[PDB]
């Protein structure tokens, strides 16, 4: 399974993950490609966050659907 | 409203629905 990951700036990439394994993953494939800590950043589709510890398949994600990415702002 | 990062979520939240119309 391949989805493609579209920052808030405008830039779309393949990311490659498993159905069967959660959004941790997926986070922590992004961390090592792209360098950025999974809490900060927050994937939303279907109107709905993507929760760092459900699986795609009860998302019943698309094949290679686009997921927005929001990095939380800083406290300070 | 001190709350960009708010409104920036929803607003990604509206623009996907859009997209997702045919619900998918």
């Amino acid at each position: 399974m391949q989805i493609f990951v579209k920052t808030l700036t405008g830039k779309t990439i393949t990311l490659e993950v498993e159905s069967s394994d959660t959004i941790d993953n997926v986070k922590s494939k992004i961390q090592d490609k792209e360098g950025i800590p999974p809490d900060q950043q927050r994937l939303i589709f279907a109107g709905k966050q993507l929760e760092d510890g459900r699986t795609l398949s009860d998302y019943n994600i698309q094949k290679e659907s686009t997921l927005h990415l929001v990095l939380r702002l800083r406290g300070g | 409203y001190p709350e960009d990062e708010e409104e920036l979520i929803r607003k990604a939240i509206e623009l996907s629905l859009k997209e997702s119309r045919n619900s998918a």
